[PDB]
């Protein structure tokens, strides 16, 4: 039922690269959109997705590692220890009823 | 003869008296009418279904903007989205971008809403001004509100005018609004046939072909107008003191025959534009909205709240099929005239 995600692999080193995966998105959605930390705040949104549209819209977390996928998969590649902790995802489905999921990933 | 030109004379001028300054009788201010109340319809038929409140600089600029709609009241809220049990999210539409076959930006709205409360009031509160009229001064009333740090409310007042150019571009910015950024639809939860419940369909897709139709009745009751202050400044003088070849100048007198085609050529082509904008109704009518656009008498959508609970989207409530036969109507009146316009034109050819 709930909107989870998988951080892979769970556990990063420093330069390489994780996947924060999307399990049981539903079907039917608007958009949704990454952020890094817990919360769902603008400020901190990596770049959101249109269903509609072909390409992602960035936002001021980009910092140009991030490859979303229309699954609603997150990549980030040459990852530092800055981008230790919290990433969250929220959904818009096409009814405008949101889902939220977060992920974490440890880097040593 | 003096007797035959000013029969002729007279003809032109009296039903052209009744087709620029006419209200029942006239076709051109029924097609004109039919253009506006089919916006107001095609809005009240599928408005609260239109995503909104995308976001136009950045996402972390989290704007939201509600619109009411008085009635039974409701209200629509443009930015915001509804979390899974149920409250309201203050981060929604907002959190992606308004453009073309997204969401309007709040903006975006703002206009459709400003338009359709002139358009609506102005119907209501003084009914479309004649279309030689200079119009009548009005205020209309456009509600919103926004969130604080508690809800404020805001009534706007707007000193407008009912004349049909004025009218025209209202229910215009609406029908380009939807046409030129096809905004996307939200869907049903798992109410009218179109509404799916599968997916969520853009706007430009489900309605392309009402789009347009609604597009065209604005451009040809425009050109109507157009027409009209051609017909209202160009009526033909009768033909005084007969005999006296002095006064009635042949010079003065082909001016005068020639000014009575302009005035016949004027009548033919906003016949032909109202018969056009009634065609253009039927394009309108009977795809999705066949069974919706043209009667009045519960459904909701998730970014909408009722003060009561019956509220009339999903159907016109316009008045479109009234304005309908009120345009058949006033055409058969000029459709038999034309023996009469037909006799004038060729006796204006010899001069």
């Amino acid at each position: 039922a709930k909107l989870t995600i998988e951080s892979m692999p769970l556990s990063v080193a420093e330069g390489k690269e994780v996947l924060l995966l999307v399990h049981n998105l539903p079907q039917h959605l608007f958009g949704y959109s990454w952020y890094k930390g817990e919360r769902v705040d603008g400020n901190s949104q990596i770049v959101g997705y249109v269903i509609g549209t072909q390409q992602a819209t960035p936002g001021a977390a980009y910092s140009g590692r991030e490859t979303i996928y229309t699954n609603a998969s997150l990549l980030i590649q040459n990852v530092t220890q800055n981008d230790i902790g919290f990433y969250t995802l929220q959904v818009i489905k096409s009814d405008l009823v949101n889902e939220e999921a977060t992920g974490q990933f440890h880097v040593y | 003869s003096a007797q035959a030109i000013n029969q002729a004379v007279n003809n032109l001028n009296e039903r052209a008296k009744t087709l620029a300054g006419g209200t029942t009788n006239s076709p051109a201010y029924q097609a004109t009418l039919l253009a506006l109340r089919s916006v107001l319809g095609l809005w009240n038929s599928m408005g609260y279904a239109v995503i909104c409140g995308g976001y136009t600089k950045s996402p972390g600029e989290n704007n939201q903007k509600n619109f009411h709609y008085t009635d039974n009241g409701t209200t629509i809220n443009c930015g915001g989205s509804t979390n899974s049990n149920g409250t309201h999210s203050s981060n929604g539409t907002n959190t992606l971008k308004a453009d073309k076959n997204v969401s309007l930006s709040i903006e975006q709205y703002e206009k459709i809403h400003e338009s359709y409360q002139i358009l609506s009031k102005a119907l209501k509160q003084a009914g479309l001004a004649p279309l030689n009229s200079k119009g009548e001064k009005l205020e209309a009333h456009v509600t919103t509100s926004k969130y604080q740090q508690q809800t404020k409310t805001t009534t706007s007042v707007i000193d407008t005018t009912n004349d049909a150019q004025n009218l025209l571009t209202q229910a215009q910015t609406i029908v380009n609004t939807l046409k030129d950024y096809c905004p996307m639809l939200i869907a049903k939860s798992s109410t009218p046939s179109w509404q799916t419940a599968g997916g969520g369909k853009n706007s430009c897709e489900t309605f392309g072909a009402e789009f347009s139709a609604a597009s065209d009745m604005i451009n040809n009751a425009q050109k109507i107008v157009q027409e009209t202050q051609q017909l209202s400044a160009n009526q033909p003088k009768n033909i005084t003191q007969p005999h006296n070849l002095n006064l009635n100048t042949p010079s003065s007198l082909t001016a005068l025959a020639q000014k009575m085609l302009k005035n016949a050529q004027s009548q033919a082509e906003i016949l032909k534009l109202a018969n056009q904008v009634e065609s253009d109704f039927n394009k309108l009518s009977s795809g999705h909205l066949k069974d919706y656009i043209g009667k009045c008498d519960a459904i909701s959508s998730t970014n909408m709240t009722m003060q009561s609970q019956k509220n009339n989207w999903g159907n016109g409530c316009a008045g479109v099929e009234e304005t309908l036969t009120s345009l058949k109507t006033s055409a058969a009146d000029f459709n038999n005239q034309t023996p009469q316009i037909n006799q004038a034109q060729n006796l204006a050819n010899t001069l």
